[PDB]
């Protein structure tokens, strides 16, 4: 469409589009190998109640 | 301030009591205002911190 706000028309161009898991195996096992950094590091953390 | 934690040190809120603190001879003989050095003409490498 098209905005009658100013700034532009600036409005939403959208697709669908639907699939389906095909393969009555496993297909597409994926591998996790090597580490980059840990999001959290060992920390020292006490628990508070 | 030194309610709060060091982040270098998370566990601690910091190693070093006299340095870190405002206005505590770690501060006092090195910070830019006070400037007991600054007529002397040798490099402070503590003036970087």
């Amino acid at each position: 469409a098209r905005h009658e706000t100013g700034g532009g028309v600036n409005f939403t161009l959208t697709q669908p589009r639907g699939n389906v898991d095909l393969g009555v195996g496993y297909t597409a096992v994926a591998a996790t190998g090597t580490v980059r950094n840990p999001v959290t590091d060992m920390g020292n953390l006490p628990q508070n109640f | 301030d030194h309610g709060q934690s060091d982040p270098a040190r998370p566990f601690a809120a910091t190693a070093n009591p006299w340095a870190s603190q405002r206005f505590s001879y770690g501060d006092l003989l090195y910070n830019g205002a006070y400037h007991l050095n600054g007529a002397s003409p040798v490099l402070s490498p503590c003036f970087k911190f």
